[PDB]
């Protein structure tokens, strides 16, 4: 069938319900700590 | 020596439509066989195609011609000298007798941690039959299906994941080819022609 | 010897037409019975096929060549000789009796933690009519139901777990193949025209 | 001695088409008996079936026979010798009266703690009328109603445990069995024809 | 000299429609060639087009002129000498033979923290099928299939970062650019034009 | 009428919707505890 | 019936509401804890 490309980010490309995700998904590999707590 | 062949209709006999998001009127299979087969059956240097598809404009033209210089009064130049219909030999009757969407769909695509790629394809096939009939007589001196797969993917790419603390880098880049079911379906009549050529000549005719 | 046979029109008599997500107008079954016929009886050694589907089409073309040569000013190397339009001893007429979607769906799928896997398959069933009818009296000759199931599947698997702290590796790769239900509505006419032969042979004609 | 029947149009008078997802056009019974009666006449080894279905194709075969050997110089070995469209002593006319969707539903589905499965059934309801009439005087000698019941069903069973402190199984087996409208539709049209036999057998006629 | 030129109608044989948002019964290609053709004719120095298309509407005019002046009573500076219809050595048929949509998809997006900015673009195909036939004998004499693309890019880019410690800045600056489908669709008639004319050149006629 | 088999797992089968209620029902029956507090 | 191929993963593949089980499903069975606490 035909296929259309179509940007998953909401950001540049309309599909919103795919951002809850995308950021869930990012801070739950997010493994960088503020640089004032844990740190000099 | 060329071969008169007279194509008449190749008919859209696959029934199918597009599916959504296209229009629900959108035929998968362009109604434009009959171009496509007097331009492959012109392109072989085998068949002198007739028109036989528009003939109703043709001899509405040929009135305005015998009416126009039938008094002699038209100018010796410019007066066409109409002979007779062509008449063919043969006739390529056919029909385009199927498109299945997605005889085979797939694709595979990991992403690890924030970087990610996927790819697609789909497969879709379109069939077309054609049958050179022997005018004299009727009866189907030929008759091949050919198929084609029509393949359409897709691949793409994306970054969502922090750079930084708080900086988040966002980041696609895709890519989407579908090949051209009028290019397809062009290419099935042209392999069907060859077939048929090849056939005529296996076999006595041509 | 062959036999002519002349098929003019295996009608598409399943009314049903393609589910969402597919056009409304998305017929089933390609309407394109009496091509697929002709080249199954073509194929087998067993039958000549005369045109019969475009017979019109015929028509007007030995209109014209009638009309193109009957001054006797055609040149004797390109006149066509028109013997007579070739009759047939029976007539095979048909139809497309039924498509029921998914006569039997079903499918495993198990996922452990974070890989996973399945597999679908849905059994669509064409069920195609065939009539070997003497057209000197009329009668019916041979009768034959034939079916057809036309398996579409698809396997997965996919990979959602986390690899690392907080490194989340997502992936999955996938495929699928529907049959054409042109291919398995032109092996039912197939089987269906090899019955209709033996039937044939196993009394009295052919 | 085999009688001849002439079996015209079973129409479609349900009036029914499928529910969604289903398309809006796709009929919930086949558009082809007279052709699954036709079958079952010929099935059954008391009738001849005449074509009267496709009469005009028929009729145009029959017309392209006469003008090709009105001349005489058709060759004495492939020509067809018409004698007359033979005649039925009775006509079996009919519909299919009725379909209704769902007659009967239900289902039982148990799940404990994780595991789990199900059972869902289906009842549609197909009636097709027979009419036995004489041709000579035009009176309904016999009328039949037969009903079939086309059962849909659908087994599933389903896990959703933890299996450890962290791993999570999911899996499932499913399977799902709709009985073909278009082979119930054929055994009410056969029950209909036994019953048309066995009633002419019972007075008189047969 | 110029050839005179009949072009009775150039048809919309794509079958597509357009997809949603827009209607379904809006077709993807313009309805309004013969009307192209025949500009992209008069544009180019060689030919004189005859209408052809309105040539009933031109009928009944030169009925109404041949009925306004047949008693003599018109004057004589305001009555219209009809000579006779102008008459086509050839005849330009044709079609529009197929339209893609999404040919060629794609676009990259990136975006850093806040600010970002993507591209998307579009690759439609129209090919259109341009046939000269001698309206003498009525065999096609050329016969050429034309393909143009349809670029639909989009560029956006936005700001959706924080300013101050409370002070959002939102913000965004898009742009979008279809070709049209009648511009290029009248490229692919004027290339196909000119073709034909080369065409003609490089033999014999012209 | 017609049945067609549809999975009812949101992973292999499409539902989504389903998905935060087989969780939520299948931590609601999650009798397993951390095998460090609670244990040896 | 015509089958087609469709991700499951919002992430390529579009179906969005597949998300947020996909997450919670492996945030449920994420068994690996910070390298800093619990740990040297």
């Amino acid at each position: 069938g035909t296929m259309t490309f179509q940007f998953r980010n909401p950001n540049f490309g309309g599909n919103p319900n795919n951002g809850a995700f995308l950021l869930n998904s990012a801070q739950a590999q997010n493994s960088y700590k503020d640089p004032s707590y844990n740190d000099d | 020596g060329k071969i008169f062949v007279s194509v008449y209709n190749i008919q859209d006999e696959t029934g199918q439509f597009k599916p959504y998001p296209a229009s629900n009127f959108s035929t998968a299979v362009p109604q434009s066989a009959t171009a496509m087969l007097v331009t492959a059956l012109k392109d072989s240097r085998w068949f002198i195609p007739l028109e036989r598809q528009g003939l109703q404009n043709l001899l509405n033209e040929r009135k305005i011609i015998r009416a126009a210089q039938e008094n002699g009064t038209v100018a010796i130049n410019n007066r066409i000298p109409l002979q007779s219909l062509t008449a063919a030999n043969i006739m390529v009757e056919g029909s385009i007798i199927g498109y299945e969407s997605n005889v085979k769909s797939g694709g595979v695509g990991a992403r690890y941690f924030g970087i990610g790629a996927d790819t697609q394809y789909q497969l879709d096939q379109i069939a077309v039959n054609l049958r050179v009939v022997n005018v004299s007589t009727g009866e189907i001196l030929s008759s091949v299906n050919t198929s084609k797969t029509i393949l359409s993917y897709e691949v793409q790419a994306g970054v969502f994941r922090f750079i930084d603390y708080q900086r988040l880098l966002e980041g696609e880049v895709g890519y989407t080819s579908n090949e051209p079911v009028m290019l397809c379906l062009m290419s099935a009549i042209e392999t069907g022609v060859i077939f048929l050529i090849n056939d005529g000549i296996d076999r006595g005719l041509w």
